[PDB]
């Protein structure tokens, strides 16, 4: 086994003890430990672990500050190499050279492993988590310095290629290859947006533009607007902007289909509405959208929408049936939900909620530290069980969809305000007094209401045509 | 089997609303968690020595999804209603809770309590005597907890099943 | 759902992660940024059952030679990565099957060849040599191109089947 510097000189040469790491009962899961532990094994001279890197680059900044971080691994990387040794000594006093053969075997099997794994710790943070440079110029400076003063032979294609990654970074298209379907048109035509509304556009294309947007939406959600739980505190709108643009837009989504049924007040119209509403649902479904699928449950099971009995009467038993395996989705807890999403081929749109209420619980329910020896060890565990949370969050943001944007569905989509400049009571007071307008309480009876649509109500359907 | 009860807490989030149910279902004596296994949200309990299965929906996290709340709400049999002592607003918005789950679930008289939650050392803003008034008005309990000592966690639970029980 | 372990090795340059971002993101890496080691994860059905893949990109750069083993231990199943339009590489081949039957002490370990950048006309590799060669390992021998996505999905998930089989 090599000797390793004395622990004087090189503070990462330490020998383990409990007192400074614990193990979980083919290489080690880390409990828990100090700062310089983490960072040894985040650098470990025996193995590689990929998944560690991302898991500590993810999670560090609530147990240490990036100006640290950044000292503590180039303390790492400042090896001192061993003296010679007795038999090198003596081939040296006879003037031959010496074998060196400990010298050559740490730098081969130490030196060079750590380093290398340092820089790679550099490379990961600059490439996925290069909001700590952006957010510290300062730091970056500091990265650019270390980088760019690197030496030797064995370092420096990698050192020169992360110093263009990062300068790549500081200023700064897909392939499938099967085309995208052809996009389908109702009553409105394409250069219409006037006339666009949700039973004039194609129930098909409204799916798949809808689709295309919370698919946006989601990609762009950063681990950053995550860990901390900081989408939920005071500064939420400076940290978690693409999430609560996400959110917002699910919301309003919701809200539109809510108001575009409480406000047809036929009966007949207002069955067909809700019987197009279900038929995008279908369409969400079979893009696995899950986002989609539970905007629109969310709308059927909401107070204004949810007491309309003699609407529900009259929606078809199969699409009856539909909601009802939308719905059963989120029943005890997301158990169907949960297996679906782990079963199908993606592209998908997860749904987020899930997400965020088991990355918040983890930082509740954990301690920050464990307390062991006398010592404070960092609790690791909790924080690679929130690493695994944005990991899988992640992993489905990887696959794009294979479909064509409308630019002008789109903007449609983007623009959508059921609520106007109404404050939410106000509005979500609104829906309720106009369900009980259409459908009064019991023993109310039913009154009759006017058509309000000139266009034909009846559905093009969702199975795609292809000239 | 045994009754099952549906709980739902409801409550403005980013003030340690999450604390009471992880405080009740963990452990109770090693504080950790995973929120991501079936049985930490599941809970055999001995109530006035009736034995029952307390099944607890906390979304704690998901507030903005403001939409999804009826959703949520409709599920629940019971409810509690949770605010920060100090923070006046979390207290402020609890009458919109209880107005939207008389709503969803149609009737004036839902079993629900109060709870108001100490989620850290700053400054306390709503008195005990406020959100007495307020809970009295509603003809409803109150119980306050502590989110580090679990402190009134248990009687906040159970104090909701007895209004179930007894509705 | 099951979970494989890929790893995907070769020499400098010859597109390993090239190959590796396009089946994950569907896109083409156009810049040549020598990698240490970076690891991926994809959800995909491959004939009809869920697979869960963790893919170990890793340095074919001859300073990181002495790393090795290391990511060999863990692996269950390997592509070999050539690239049709540089020898060398090919010639590289024959170390990384023997070191990694060396390290997990097998002659029955899961790999693909891979002969990348196929969409190059100026090839130099024969098709013929290097499908004799992967008969002579047992293994298939499938051309990619990880710019027009050519024969990826077929690789990577050729060496999951094999793995399935195992
Ligand atoms: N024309 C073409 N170029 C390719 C193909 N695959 C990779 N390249 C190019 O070849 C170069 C090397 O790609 P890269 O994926 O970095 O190779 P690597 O094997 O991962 N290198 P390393 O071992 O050092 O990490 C890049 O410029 C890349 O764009 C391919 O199929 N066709
Ligand atoms: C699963 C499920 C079952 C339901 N049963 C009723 N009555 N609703 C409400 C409702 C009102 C008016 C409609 F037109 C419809 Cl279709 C549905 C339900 C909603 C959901 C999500
Ligand atoms: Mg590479």
């Amino acid at each position: 086994q090599m000797r390793l510097p004395s622990a004087d000189v090189y503070r990462f040469a330490e020998p383990d003890s409990e007192e400074n790491i614990i193990f979980e009962e083919g290489i080690p899961i880390i409990k828990a430990g100090t700062v310089i532990k983490l960072i040894e094994r985040l650098t470990y001279h025996m193995y590689a672990d990929p998944n560690f890197v991302r898991t500590f680059l993810t999670t560090y900044r609530s147990f240490c500050k990036p100006q640290e971080l950044l000292s503590l691994i180039i303390e790492r990387f400042e090896i001192p190499e061993p003296e010679p040794t007795e038999a090198d000594r003596i081939a040296i006093e006879n003037g031959d050279q010496p074998l060196s053969a400990e010298l050559k075997r740490f730098r081969k099997e130490y030196i060079q492993p750590v380093q290398l794994r340092v820089l790679n710790v550099c490379r990961h943070w600059v490439e996925h988590h290069f909001y700590d440079f952006e957010r510290d110029a300062y730091l970056l400076q500091r990265m650019e310095e270390f980088i760019g003063t690197v030496r030797g032979k064995a370092m420096k294609k990698w050192v020169e290629s992360i110093t263009k990654i990062i300068q790549r970074k500081k200023i700064a298209n897909i392939t499938f290859q099967s085309s995208p379907p052809t996009v389908e048109w109702h009553i409105s035509r394409p250069g219409h947006i006037e006339t666009f509304d949700l039973l004039t556009l194609h129930p098909i294309e409204i799916a798949r533009q809808l689709t295309l947007l919370e698919s946006d939406l989601y990609r762009a959600v950063q681990p950053s607007e995550l860990v901390g739980s900081v989408w939920t505190k005071e500064d939420k709108e400076i940290n978690s902007p693409n999430l609560l643009k996400m959110i917002r837009h699910t919301t309003n989504l919701t809200l539109w289909f809510e108001k575009c049924i409480v406000e047809t007040e036929n009966l007949e119209e207002r069955v067909a509405v809700v019987s197009r509403i279900i038929e995008i649902l279908q369409v969400f479904q079979e893009l696995n959208n899950f986002n989609g699928v539970l905007e629109v449950v969310s709308a059927m099971n909401s107070s204004p929408v949810y007491r309309l009995d003699h609407t529900f009467e009259q929606i078809p038993s199969r699409q009856k049936k539909i909601l009802e395996e939308a719905h059963e989705l989120s029943e005890d807890h997301y158990k169907k939900y949960l297996a679906k999403l782990r079963s199908i081929n993606p592209p998908c749109v997860p749904f987020f909620g899930i997400y965020l209420t088991n990355i918040l619980k983890t930082e509740e329910g954990n301690p920050e530290v464990l307390k062991r020896h006398g010592k404070e060890l960092i609790n690791f565990s909790k924080r690679r069980k929130v690493a695994e949370i944005t990991g899988e969050i992640q992993q489905y943001q990887n696959q794009p969809y294979c479909l064509r944007v409308e630019s002008d569905i789109k903007r449609f989509f983007e623009n959508l305000n059921p609520m106007g400049n109404s404050m939410e009571k106000e509005f979500t007071d609104y829906l309720f007094n106009k369900s009980l307008e259409i459908e009064p309480r019991n023993p109310k009876p039913l009154p009759r209401f006017p058509k309000k649509y000139s266009y034909p109500l009846k559905s093009p359907g969702v199975r795609p045509s292809n000239p | 089997g045994m009754t099952e009860y549906k709980l739902v807490v409801v409550g403005a989030g980013g003030v340690g609303k999450s604390a009471l149910t992880i405080q009740l279902i963990q452990n109770h004596f090693v504080d950790e968690y995973d929120p991501t296994i079936e049985d930490s949200y599941r809970k055999q309990v001995v109530i006035d020595g009736e034995t029952c299965l307390l099944d607890i929906l906390d979304t704690a996290g998901q507030e903005e999804y403001s939409a999804m709340r009826d959703q949520y709400m409709r599920t629940g049999e019971g409810f509690l209603c949770v605010f920060a002592i100090n923070n006046t607003k979390s207290f402020e918005d609890i009458h919109q809770y209880r107005e939207q789950i008389k709503r969803v679930k149609d009737s004036d008289d839902v079993p629900m309590v109060l709870v108001g939650n100490k989620c850290d050392l700053a400054a306390r803003t709503v008195e005990s005597r406020q959100a007495q008034d307020l809970a009295r008005s509603y003809g409803i309990p109150y119980i306050e907890t502590s989110a580090k000592t679990r402190q009134g966690v248990e009687d906040a639970f159970y104090t909701l099943v007895r209004e179930i029980r007894q509705h």
